[PDB]
């Protein structure tokens, strides 16, 4: 109900985002599928405690925020590249 | 994950470098004369792992240095070496070391010899299952009494927080703040895609104007830019899917808020009855929800149950302990530290608590102290504290030395 799986499973990187997101890498953030992560939270094998779901919620939102961070960085860099190619 | 070894230096009575012999993964019991430094041994571990020692004023930091005799000490450290076989610590090592060093104006954690912050150590232990919401990874008499003599409202506040009400409301609020900050990045992202699309329209029609007949590089890479833009779009769409998934999640979590909490309460109560009946065979205990407003205990060591208020001494202590055991079994942990939790119990009830640790130690590590020989029966490895020259030492002893020492020691009650 509280510590499910010892992790390295499906919600593994979510759990890591929720606690020590320092150790969460750009490869992790990119390959994280937010919708199957949410799906295994809203209906898990065993019902999980409000504490665990609270962490995981922040896990999912933190990865989602990092996807935006990279997409923004990349869009600014793609827009600069086009302006530069004009000249 | 268990505590494999402890090293102490300069901490309270442990002036000298004390390399404690590596613990058994099961039950380790520490015995020694009253005031020889056994509680100091648990403080040294709590100094590294417990969040109540995380913030130390400089005066509090200094009071942990050894002030025993001669060259008054200017630095201390304690080092926990974890076994990390079951890879519960998010660190790809079989052994993880965590040292905290203090000095006059130094207070530094080290993870495998590399400096880390206090938040790092908190998050490191949180992701291994050690919840700041659970006050019972260390149990002392102070906690047992605090439980036994607590208002029913306090029992409720504690169980609510363990169930996760405070954690959840805090993560919910930080999530929201993140969503709205992200909500700005998504707009700026859509702006830039509109600006890029603009230049792709400019480009295409300069490109067309030349075919009837701006650097050639932009014209050369026109198809490259258009291909790149769709790769950005697909990622932008991934964000929009994710936003929808989060909204569902937040909504579903909020709608299951109470049945989550109610399921944690039903579990603790079910455990409280089971734990107690096993410690007091032919007894009945259960939690009661009041006016919600509070949580009370009703127990019968016999079919007519009395309350915690009108209960004996070493019975209030046993019942409170039984409740703590239930919460533990409900939010379990890889290792436990018991500082004389058998202190206020009858010989019979110490024997039952000893029988329970025997079975628990099959699945978690225990590091305990006692001055009564019941708990020595459930132990797997034995340590004795010796105190001479106001300096604590700790050494492995045999079971017979432990049982003999405890039997004819006069220093305790």
């Amino acid at each position: 109900a509280h510590f499910v799986l010892s992790k390295r499973g499906p919600l593994a990187k979510i759990w890591l985002a929720a606690h020590w997101d320092k150790k969460l890498t750009k490869a992790h953030v990119f390959e994280c599928n937010l919708e199957s992560s949410v799906e295994s939270i809203i209906s898990p094998k065993v019902k999980m405690a409000l504490r665990t779901s609270g962490h995981l919620l922040l896990g999912v939102v933190r990865i989602y925020h990092r996807k935006a961070k990279y997409l923004l960085a990349d869009c600014n860099e793609a827009f600069i590249k086009i302006k530069m190619a004009f000249r | 994950m268990y505590i494999k070894q402890v090293i102490i230096q300069g901490f309270r009575s442990y002036r000298d470098q004390t390399i404690v012999d590596p613990f058994s993964s099961k039950h380790n019991v520490i015995v020694g004369r009253n005031g020889s430094g056994k509680s100091n041994f648990f403080y040294a571990i709590q100094f590294v792992l417990s969040d109540e020692f995380s913030h130390l004023r400089p005066e509090q930091r200094l009071a942990l240095l050894h002030e025993g005799t001669g060259p008054r000490v200017i630095s201390a450290f304690v080092e926990i070496i974890f076994d990390n076989s079951d890879n519960r610590l998010p660190i790809d090592k079989e052994e993880v070391s965590l040292r905290r060093v203090i000095g006059a104006k130094k207070d530094q954690y080290f993870l495998d010899k590399k400096m880390v912050t206090k938040n790092d150590v908190m998050n490191l232990l949180e992701s291994a299952g050690f919840s700041r919401s659970n006050p019972y990874y260390i149990v002392k008499q102070g906690k047992i009494n605090q439980m036994a003599t607590a208002p029913d409202s306090q029992r409720l506040k504690l169980l609510r927080e363990v169930a996760g009400t405070r954690v959840y409301d805090e993560r919910k609020e930080e999530s929201i703040s993140l969503m709205k900050e992200t909500e700005g990045k998504r707009e700026k992202i859509n702006e830039l895609l509109k600006y890029i699309e603009e230049r792709l329209h400019t480009l295409e029609e300069e490109k067309e104007e030349l075919a009837q007949y701006v650097n050639k590089k932009a014209l050369d890479q026109f198809v490259n830019f258009s291909e790149q833009k769709e790769k950005l779009i697909k990622r932008q769409e991934e964000l929009d899917r994710g936003y929808k998934s989060i909204m569902e999640l937040m909504n579903v979590l909020e709608l299951r808020k109470y049945e989550a909490i109610q399921l944690t309460f039903k579990q603790v109560s079910k455990n409280f009855s089971e734990v107690f009946q096993k410690l007091v065979p032919g007894g009945k205990a259960t939690l009661v929800m009041k006016k919600f407003t509070g949580v009370g205990i009703r127990v019968s060591f016999t079919g007519e149950m009395r309350e915690m208020q009108q209960l004996s001494g070493g019975q209030k202590s046993l019942v409170a302990l039984a409740l703590i055991f239930a919460i533990q079994k409900c939010d379990p942990a890889p290792f436990y530290l018991f500082d004389q939790i058998d202190q206020a119990l009858d010989a019979q009830h110490r024997k039952a608590v000893s029988d329970m640790i025997m079975e628990l130690a099959v699945h978690a590590q225990f590091i305990t102290t006692t001055f009564r020989p019941e708990l020595l029966e459930s132990a797997d490895k034995f340590y004795g504290v010796k105190f001479r020259n106001k300096v604590s030492h700790i050494d492995v002893i045999t079971a017979e030395m432990a049982k003999d020492f405890v039997e004819d020691d006069t220093t305790h009650g």
